[PDB]
């Protein structure tokens, strides 16, 4: 899941 | 002209999935300049950094965003992440588990993800005990 966390902003 | 630090930034997290971390880390740097104030530009450019095994790189964009967001999930887990490959176990699962219980509070939908790396670290760390 290293994508979703690259791509989380929050 | 010239692309704006938001463009930089996903230039950079295209070539991260590419698999060319210098020049994802590269263009990071390049947001960084940009707009110095943005966290997430250096969580992302320290995950560059653990990808390389520049684990000391790492480490320093991870306590740059936290100084930007003394709360970020995010960054506590990638410094709980970077901190278990250099055998600092004690450390790895103290920011692991502060990602843990901020999640918790924010109320964020991220899954088993940080307990997975907090379990497999403290029990790494039995191993080498
Ligand atoms: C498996 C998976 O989707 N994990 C995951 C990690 C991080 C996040 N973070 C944000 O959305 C901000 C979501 C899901």
């Amino acid at each position: 899941c290293w994508e979703a966390w690259l791509l989380c902003e929050t | 002209k010239s692309p704006s630090a938001q463009e930089l930034k996903e230039q950079g997290n295209r070539l991260f999935v590419g698999r060319k971390y210098p020049e994802a880390a590269a263009c990071y740097g390049r947001a960084i300049t940009r707009n110095p104030l943005v966290a997430v530009y250096y969580t992302n450019r320290a995950l560059c950094y653990l990808k390389m095994q520049q684990h000391e790189q790492a480490l320093a964009d991870c306590r740059r965003a936290l100084e930007l967001d003394g709360q970020s999930v995010k960054a506590h887990f990638f410094l709980g992440q970077c901190q278990l490959e250099m055998e600092s176990y004690d450390e790895a699962i103290a920011n692991l588990q502060r990602a843990y219980s901020l999640a918790k509070e924010q109320r964020l939908n991220f899954g088993d993800d940080i307990p997975s790396a907090l379990r497999i670290a403290k029990k790494k760390r039995w191993n080498s005990i």
